[PDB]
RNA sequence: AGUUGAGAAGCUUGCUGGAGGUAUCAGAAGUGCGAAUGCUGACAUGAGUAACGACAAUGGGUGUGAAAAACACCCACGCCGAAAGACCAAGGGUUCCUGCGCAACGUUAAUCGACGCAGGGUUAGUCGGUUCCUAAGGCGAGGCUGAAAAGCGUAGUCGA
RNA sequence: AACCCACUCCCGUUGAAAAGGUAGGGGAUGACUUGUGGAUCGGAGUGAAAGGCUAAUCAAGCUCGGAGAUAGCUGGUUCUC
RNA sequence: GAGUCGGCAAACAGACUUUGAUCCGGAGAUCUCUGAAUGGGGGAACCCACCUAGGAUAACCUAGGUAUCUUGUACUGAAUCCAUAGGUGCAAGAGGCGAACCAGGGGAACUGAAACAUCUAAGUACCCUGAGGAAAAGAAAUCAACCGAGAUUCCCUUAGUAGUGGCGAGCGAACGGGGAUUAGCCCUUAAGCUUCAUUGAUUUUAGCGGAACGCUCUGGAAAGUGCGGCCAUAGUGGGUGAUAGCCCCGUACGCGAAAGGAUCUUUGAAGUGAAAUCAAGUAGGACGGAGCACGAGAAACUUUGUCUGAACAUGGGGGGACCAUCCUCCAAGGCUAAAUACUACUGACUGACCGAUAGUGAACCAGUACCGUGAGGGAAAGGCGAAAAGAACCCCGGAGA
């Protein structure tokens, strides 16, 4: 029921990184997403004691809203909305300027 | 210098306890009002 | 599972299974007791494993 | 309480109006008093505290019709 | 009953106390069930580590009570019992 | 800051701020504050002033420390000793002990603490309680009485 | 002497203390002192009586309501011409 | 239908999930001790029991019971012969809590009258007892004037009028209208209301689908600027890095329920209503009160604490003292829906409502902290940034601040 999954790519619509393709690695619970290779964070850590270590500045990616990616479309190469058009007994998410499935 | 609070805790529980609120018709509008205003305690 | 429980587990079989897996919470509480408890999730879930037994032995 | 058995007449209030109308709260009692009453049906005597007008009452409709809605009503005799 | 012999026994405490008091003498301290008599923690070291146990000795704890913001707070009042066993046999 | 109006006030702008604002003409008011020994917060002045809590009393050495009049230990001096000593009840409720700490608390400083964090510690046939028994007094089946609420009380059963 | 009291002075009065301290003082086998438990309560208690006391409150406790009592009194009442 | 192991509380472990977790609704299961608390006590959250059944080796354990009262019933039976009280066992029901609304019992004082007594405030506040989702009242012994109307409740008027009042302060109708609402059944046994079983139907407790935007400038970021579109039973909703109908959740609009609940409707059934049979210690009256707007007054009508006390349809009571004549009703037995009141509690929507000294006392771990012996009183405290990206590393400093 929601339009953006995991296994999914994405363009980001409308943020720093605004045209920049990625598939989803998490999706958050207060509808925001993490996305491979966009929102990089430079992050200072402390290193850790009881001989853990995680080093300086770590470089890891910050989620952003969900309003601000799309489903890329790779039949047009173009931002595209999703919709719920076509079934037969199970829910697919289909697109919605082609009414083709996203797959 | 004796001063006015000499604490006993039976003295304590016998006046103001529980049961001698309940055994009486206006220690049980004390709870009840005391339970209405949402107190924490209620038996002090 | 709990249909697997209803399956041919009368009276005396679930019942030696609870004593069973009284065992288990026992030793597991014993082993958190001192350090040499590793993995916790075993705690949690022979809580709710003796609670299905004894769900199951209600209703016949 | 203060009330006839017979009849339920219990005690009713009002007021006790002076020369220059002073009203203080007063009350009105009944003539109530204890009387042994013979049931032949029983062979015994049964007392209850009734009014004058419960006697009156008894006078004319019998121990018999008035004790068995005492009764009814649920009371000890 | 053929439960509470698993729901008495909470555990070894493990103290500097219980540890000296173990090696010494043969006594254990055992955390148990905060409503559990001398007997039927008696009855389940004797079915559980399988030794003879000469005395049980108990005592309730007060749990202890912290300050934070928001108020205080108690943490549980707890039982605590000592198990004495025969000079060797010692349980585990 | 400049400027314009008889005024309440208006307008233009530099800096700050970093997401809202409301020509005009009307509608509506929680509509204008210096006083009420006004309310509530902040902050003055008095003033770095008075005090620092019995006039038993302290002096060195050594250590630890970032730093010791105050902590610890040693030497010595005083003080209590029908208590300033040991203990039980009540009341309190972890203040007890040990590690680590010193921001705040401690009428000064603190390495010390009845303070902070975290651990530990309270073992009963015989000591106290429960359990047994009752006093004063309470409550009180039924019961007497009382507009109602209730009052008093018998059997009873609580109550050191 | 303890204990209970509180006659005198001085101190203290922003106290160490919302009634004390230090020197002295009275009773100290009784109409004594005291612990623990209980009883009496607001035109109502208790009082070897002073209007004393009844939780630092007393010629009518405290609290909550009637209640925003009432005040011919006091104080105040906010921008402009 | 893809993530999850609630929040302050972000991380971390050990894990769970497409063989379908988490989550949401319906029905069950478990449900410690307290508290009406109900086995007996008790200082609430504790202490000590008994009986029955089953299991357990000088120790117990499981599952049931065990309060009081009222009503009904069975057995039993004191003085005392009979049978009454009483006692034992069963069945059913009750008790407690809740902001208000309702019907009753008891009922102030401040205040006003420019003092104050009658009076007012006020049958108010308060305390008490019952009941219901509403209650109460209700089918003319009612009003009207010789014409007529027809139960009750609620609203607007008549009207601040007639009256009433230290005729002061004040308190205050009715007739007659206009409406909201719509029904009367019975004591020769009824409507109605309950509880069941049914007859279809409707709602509710979860959800599903749900249209249409690109380029460009400034900028950290575009929803904004400039241009060109599209959708509309969907355009002034929320938030998305600045202001979005077209980015997301939604919205208009259609769909939707294994299972529960609720309302309405059939058509049976058991009950009830229900007190027996048209009303007698009743109507009326004498004292003492209370109410009726009406301070007992010319005082009718109602109610009754005391004392009395009728007629019987060629009777009887009302028409504001009372009397005749007319007119109109049938009291002393009942039951009745709607219009009416209220909202602690839910859901939606709305605001010329507040926006942190405001609005609840309370936006924050608030009836908390704190103060009281208690009853009771009662706070202060919101905002980093769009995102923690919450500052790696170096230096002074006490591995400080």
């Amino acid at each position: 029921m929601q339009k953006i999954r995991r296994d999914d790519e994405v363009i980001v619509i409308a943020g720093k990184d605004k045209g920049k393709r990625g598939k989803v690695l998490k999706v958050l619970a207060d509808d925001r997403l993490v996305v491979g290779g966009v929102n990089l964070i430079k992050r200072h850590t402390k290193p850790n004691p009881m001989l853990g270590q995680q080093g300086g500045i770590v470089e890891k990616e910050a989620p952003l809203h969900v309003s601000n990616v799309a489903i890329f479309n790779t039949e047009t190469s173009k931002a595209d909305r999703v919709g719920f058009k076509v079934e037969d007994g199970k829910k697919i998410r289909v697109f919605k300027s082609t009414q083709k499935p996203v797959q | 210098m004796k001063r006015t609070f000499q604490p006993s805790t039976l003295k304590r529980a016998r006046v103001h306890g529980f049961r001698a609120r309940m055994a009486t018709k206006n220690g049980r509008q004390v709870l009840s009002r005391r339970r209405a205003k949402g107190r924490k305690r209620l038996t002090v | 599972k709990a249909n697997e429980l209803r399956e041919e587990k009368s009276g005396p079989v679930t019942g030696n299974n609870i004593s069973h897996l009284l065992r288990d919470q026992f030793n597991l509480r014993m082993q958190k007791a001192t350090g040499q408890l590793g993995q916790s999730h075993l705690l949690s879930q022979v809580k709710r494993d003796i609670a299905r037994v004894k769900t199951v032995l209600n209703q016949q | 309480s203060r009330v006839c058995q017979v009849t339920g007449k219990g005690p009713v209030t009002g007021n006790n109006i002076s020369h220059a109308h002073n009203k203080t709260r007063r009350r009105f009692l009944p003539n109530l008093q204890h009387h042994r009453f013979w049931v032949e049906s029983e062979k015994r005597f049964v007392r209850l505290r009734v009014s004058a007008k419960g006697m009156r009452i008894i006078d004319k409709r019998g121990i018999e019709a008035v004790l068995a809605d005492l009764r009814a009503r649920g009371e000890k005799f | 009953a053929a439960e509470r012999v698993f729901k008495v026994l909470l555990g070894p405490h493990i103290s500097e106390k219980a540890t000296g008091l173990a090696d010494g003498k043969s006594q254990f301290v055992f955390k148990v069930a905060t409503d559990a008599t001398k007997l039927e923690i008696k009855k389940a070291v004797e079915s559980l580590f399988s030794v003879k146990v000469q005395r049980v000795t108990t005592l309730n704890v007060k749990g202890k009570t912290k300050r934070t913001a928001r108020g205080l707070g108690k943490r549980n009042d707890w039982k605590k019992a000592y198990i004495a066993l025969q000079p060797g046999q010692d349980l585990d």
